């Protein structure tokens, strides 16, 4: 629709020759200006009309112009990365209480994570370091990424998406590479959250023997702790590992200096699967009068992605046994469904742990 | 590696140009390091100024010499056997 | 030059007088080597475990030079574009050039080594390139004694034996674990900036810590400021760092048969 | 291998860590041991009604004051029970008197806690770690009436209440509160019923729940289907009120 509110200024901004500037990067600084081509190609040059003298910097893309190369204007450094662009969100789902149940696990993060954003100056009266890192492992369907994503959303920031097998890619040391683009948008964009997923893909120790062309792994976090502590320790914004293979991890990736806070997910008990079904009673349908801690005192111990099942299964029964709502009857069915149906594997059970 | 005749005039060379005592060490500096390097012995002459530098003297105490050698012994920890390269 | 000085550590005199010895007298010495003949050393190794001061005591001793230092990390020195990385090499030694009294620092020297030769995969070699770099650089026109770096890496177990020479590395400095008097100290400094009620000694909580890294101390003074933060306390008593020191880890919450 | 012969570099073993699986998989067994004698009872777990359950016993009697609830893979248990009625009879042929139910237990655990084949000094009668576990109650004449469990690994404890098998860890919570040392006979036989009941999904019996009780002046008497029967009444008399 804005076809003419345009063109207007297209006698001015086009015609003229100022934008077609050629994009290149600058090395040294003689203050002689030597700026290398992204066509290899290497020349000197000076200042321009309206750059001023402290804003061209070493190792930043600096166009320059395609006829009589001279500097314009700056231009952002790192127009490389491409992928990591991506995994910038906005507004995400899981809210601060939809995890079910209050419990250490999230009474310990905040203070780590929410309250130094939040509050800078609490801390600040005693003078002391707020963890940098923290953890989370436990075992799997126990809603790990559900209360990571509870954090993100009272922080109202940048949070950058992390996938373990992101580090790997398809070029030999272009690992080193993506982990540099991670640490370089947090000083660019500051007080932001970073979070990886499943790091046991890289993080560990392989020794030597037994491959011979497995050694790329390795190399992907020697870089990323040297991007997090290395000969300067710089850093800014908090650091989160999540894997479900905590003990095929790297044995010094548990030590301090990186992970201060550390949190494991445990099962839930009477009293913290009871919440969880409480939660989830304000959806559905849930008949008057029912108390769902007896149903939780039938189910054993388990992961927290099997009771979240109860509640889903629960209105499946209605369907086929011709019932209105959801009973106590369709209860005690998704006990023996969810669970005792359900008991030839599709679950961990206590199998993955440390073998 | 060369023999017990072979490192004794490497020793001369290292010591040649460095200011020394003339007691300096002729064939004890090949017992004292047997089997832990018996290859590089440059390693020795640089080790052997530092013990001077705490006694405050210019020249090489002979039995320092005879020190820097047996210090060597924990330097290396490299394995690094070479039994598989003759052929 | 850094910001770190040697008065912010304390206890690691026994390391730091190794590292004092290696870019420290030779340098301010050097017209001493030069009357005497004798070279100094090329380079130092820095292994232990990853949670020690290695960084830190690497950074102290570069400030009091006050020289132009140079950082380059090992698992950087591999790139999709070949040769790329080694020009790295071949040009961080020709800053030393320009520059003669400069200081190198590699990171992980881990990262870069193998030999792969009988087993499956034909190994890498995108990897043992810039290696060679090493080898044939500080043979070259380097090793004026001018050109000395600082190997810092973990362990010792995986590595190029080729990698020791009189003309690379010389003083081989172990970093163990800090000791009772030498925990007691790195502890106190760390706290220097907290508030306390000055009841507390360290001399208890040093045996109350057992064989723990420079890493493992700092972490003691974090959590003892959170226990104090959640509480709502004032200042932090002697009772928040032994309640912070304490945590399960190792191989407590057996699950395992046997015991009796 | 990752076998008896392989030690874990953790500190720990392999084979016979896992056995305690088998342990938590098992029938649930409940007992509680009081002054007055105590109260063992198990679940049969019928799994179709042709299944005879007077056949088929998880609660051996080893002696007329002492005997043991077996809740685990009844074949690796059976030959602790031979062992156990042999050491049991053995110990009364060279003293005959009442012995401690912690020495036969001891005796029991001393076949029980050596496994393997090549042994240098000594001859192995077993072969590989069992993942049963056993209850064992008894009555003497010093600390009086005593409940123990049988564990393959390691030393057995002495234990008061003790819940093993699938309702393991359901029933221990259960144990720390409820029991107290002023339980009479009647109140620790409905105790048990009404613990067992709610670990278990199916209807309570007498099919699928059998229970017995070691006292001095019966010995080990096995409830039979008519009293058991009525011990569920009972239960359904006090929980009518509650």
């Amino acid at each position: 629709a804005p076809s003419h509110l345009w063109d207007i200024m297209g006698d001015r901004q086009r015609l003229g020759e100022e934008h077609p500037l050629q994009v290149a990067r600058c090395t040294k600084i003689i203050k002689k200006y030597v700026i290398n081509l992204k066509q290899i190609a290497k020349f000197v040059v000076g200042l321009g009309e309206r750059v001023s003298p402290t804003d061209i910097e070493e190792g930043m893309r600096v166009g320059v112009d395609r006829s009589k190369y001279n500097i314009e204007l700056p231009l952002p450094p790192r127009i490389d990365p491409s992928v990591t662009m991506m995994t910038v969100e906005e507004k995400p789902d899981v809210t601060y209480s939809d995890v079910g149940g209050c419990k250490d696990q999230i009474e310990k993060l905040r203070e780590v994570v929410e309250l130094p954003l939040l509050s800078p100056e609490r801390f600040a009266t005693l003078g002391i370091d707020p963890p940098k890192g923290i953890l989370l492992y436990g075992p799997p369907g126990t809603g790990k990424t559900l209360c990571a994503r509870a954090v993100a959303n009272r922080t109202d920031a940048t949070f950058i998406r992390v996938i373990g097998s992101e580090l790997v890619q398809k070029y030999v040391g272009e690992g080193a590479r993506m982990v540099r683009e991670l640490f370089e948008m947090a000083r660019t964009k500051k007080a932001c959250i970073i979070f990886f997923d499943e790091i046991d893909a890289v993080g560990g120790a392989r020794f030597d023997d037994g491959a011979g062309g497995d050694n790329e792994v390795q190399r992907t976090m020697l870089e990323l702790i040297t991007q997090l502590d290395g000969f300067d320790p710089r850093g800014n914004i908090k650091v989160m590992f999540a894997t479900n293979r905590p003990n095929t991890l790297d044995p010094a990736l548990l030590r301090p200096g990186r992970i201060d806070r550390k949190v494991e997910f445990s099962l839930p008990d009477l009293e913290g699967r009871a919440n969880i079904f409480r939660i989830h009673s304000k959806s559905m349908s849930v008949e008057r009068g029912i108390r769902w801690e007896l149903i939780s005192r039938l189910c054993p111990n388990s992961t927290g992605a099997e009771l979240r099942s109860v509640c889903t299964e629960a209105g499946m029964f209605a369907i086929r046994a011709r019932r209105k709502v959801a009973t106590e009857k369709d209860f005690l069915k998704a006990v023996d469904k969810v669970i005792s149906g359900y008991k030839k594997f599709s679950s961990t059970s206590r199998y993955m742990q440390y073998n | 590696l060369p023999n017990e005749a072979g490192r004794l005039e490497i020793f001369k060379i290292h010591t040649a140009k460095v200011k020394k005592t003339g007691e300096f060490d002729f064939e004890a500096a090949v017992k004292m390091s047997d089997g832990f390097n018996g290859a590089d012995i440059r390693n020795c002459a640089t080790e052997a100024g530092f013990f001077a530098i705490r006694d405050d003297r210019d020249h090489i105490n002979p039995d320092d010499l005879m020190k820097a050698v047996r210090k060597v012994a924990e330097v290396k920890k490299l394995e690094g056997t070479i039994e598989y390269q003759k052929l | 030059k850094p910001t770190e000085t040697y008065s912010d550590v304390g206890g690691l005199d026994k390391q730091i007088e190794e590292l004092v010895e290696a870019i420290v007298l030779p340098m301010k010495r050097a017209d001493k080597f030069k009357d005497m003949g004798i070279r100094a050393p090329k380079g130092a190794l820095m292994y232990g475990p990853p949670g020690t001061g290695k960084t830190l005591l690497a950074r102290a001793c570069a400030a009091q030079t006050n020289a132009t230092f140079l950082k380059l990390a090992a698992p950087q020195l591999v790139q999709m574009y070949i040769g790329e990385g080694a020009k790295l090499v071949r040009d961080a030694f020709a800053l030393a050039k320009e520059k003669a009294p400069t200081i190198i620092f590699i990171d992980e020297l881990d990262a870069i080594g193998t030999k792969r030769f009988d087993s499956e995969k034909s190994g890498d070699r995108e990897v043992q390139r810039t290696m060679l770099e090493l080898l044939n650089q500080l043979d070259g026109f380097s090793s004026d004694d001018r050109v000395k770096v600082l190997a810092a890496t973990n362990r010792v177990d995986v590595l190029d034996p080729a990698l020791l020479r009189s003309g690379r590395l010389d003083r081989k400095i172990e970093f163990p674990l800090p000791s009772e008097d030498s925990r007691a100290q790195i502890l106190q400094i760390h706290s220097r900036k907290m508030t306390t009620d000055d009841d507390i000694n360290w001399q208890e909580l040093a045996r109350s810590t057992d064989e723990f890294n420079g890493a493992q101390l700092k972490a003691v003074t974090v959590e003892a400021g959170m226990i104090a933060l959640r509480n709502g306390q004032s200042s932090v008593k002697h009772e928040d760092f032994v309640e912070g020191i304490s945590e399960v880890q190792a191989r407590k919450s057996k699950s395992v048969s046997f015991y009796a | 291998d990752r076998g008896v012969s392989t030690f874990s570099p953790e500190g720990r073993l392999f084979q016979v860590e896992y056995s305690l699986e088998a342990i938590k998989l098992g029938s649930t067994a409940i007992g509680i041991a009081t002054k007055e004698g105590v109260v063992l009872g198990v679940e049969k777990r019928a799994t179709s009604p042709l299944l005879e359950s007077d056949s088929i016993e998880k609660i051996v009697e080893i002696d007329r004051h002492i005997g043991c609830a077996m809740s685990g893979l009844t074949a690796d248990a059976r030959s602790m029970i031979e062992h156990a009625r042999t050491a049991a009879v053995t110990h009364n042929l060279y003293y005959d008197e009442d012995i401690n139910v912690e020495s036969l237990t001891q005796s029991v655990c001393d076949l029980a806690l050596r496994f393997g084949e090549g042994a240098s000094g000594e001859e192995r009668l077993m072969s590989r770690p069992f993942g049963v576990a056993l209850l064992i109650a008894g009555h003497d004449a010093d600390d009086g009436y005593q409940l123990f469990h049988a564990e393959p690994s390691g030393t057995f404890y002495r234990y008061n209440a003790k819940a093993i098998g699938s309702g393991s860890e359901g029933a221990q919570a259960e144990l720390l509160n409820e029991w107290h040392s002023s339980l009479t006979l009647k109140e620790a036989e409905l105790l048990v019923l009404k613990i067992l009941k709610q670990v278990m999904e199916e209807k309570l019996d007498e099919n699928n729940a059998q229970l017995s009780c070691i006292t001095k002046q019966d010995g080990f008497k096995i409830y039979d289907n008519e009293k058991t029967a009525e011990l569920i009444k009972e239960l359904k008399e006090k929980e009518a009120a509650e």
